[PDB]
């Protein structure tokens, strides 16, 4: 997308539709923590069904 | 015995991954809140990248 | 819990608020017909501010 976008010129579509997508990077940090702390629930809940 | 053996090493696996996990892998369970009750930042945080 | 889960949230928002504001600098007084610059803003939704 990036790539065609600069070759034909103008203010993309999808690159306008989805900025934060392109510009942002994602974070791990605010998330395995509480994937690991909730690891225990998710056993049991699986082993119950 | 073998199945004890091998839940030994299971728990340690998951000690060791558990260890490396959040916020900035370290020794989580006081540091976090050690590292705002005074006004600084964790070393470790720093040099995350 | 609570609290400090706010402030990497609050750190992690500002590193990006800071970051995107040094690209946008380079940007500044680029002439392209009546255009003169360019910017990306940045801001936070009131239904997760609160």
């Amino acid at each position: 997308r990036l790539i065609e976008a600069s070759l034909y010129g103008g203010i993309s579509s999808a690159i306008t539709r989805s900025l934060r997508d392109y510009l942002l990077p994602e974070n791990s940090g605010v998330r395995k923590a509480f994937q690991d702390m909730e690891a225990a629930l998710r056993e049991n809940r699986i082993t119950l069904e | 015995v073998e199945r004890d053996e091998v839940a030994a090493q299971k728990r340690e696996l998951e000690k060791q991954i558990e260890r490396l996990s959040q916020p900035s892998g370290a020794e989580d369970s006081r540091m976090i809140a050690l590292a705002e009750r005074f006004g600084g930042v964790l070393l470790s945080e720093i040099y995350d990248d | 819990s609570s609290k400090s889960v706010a402030n990497i949230i609050r750190k992690t928002i500002q590193r990006e608020q800071n970051r995107i504001r040094m690209l946008n600098q380079g940007l500044q007084a680029v002439s392209f017909g009546q255009v003169r610059g360019v910017r990306l803003n940045v801001n936070v939704r009131e239904s997760h501010a609160i």
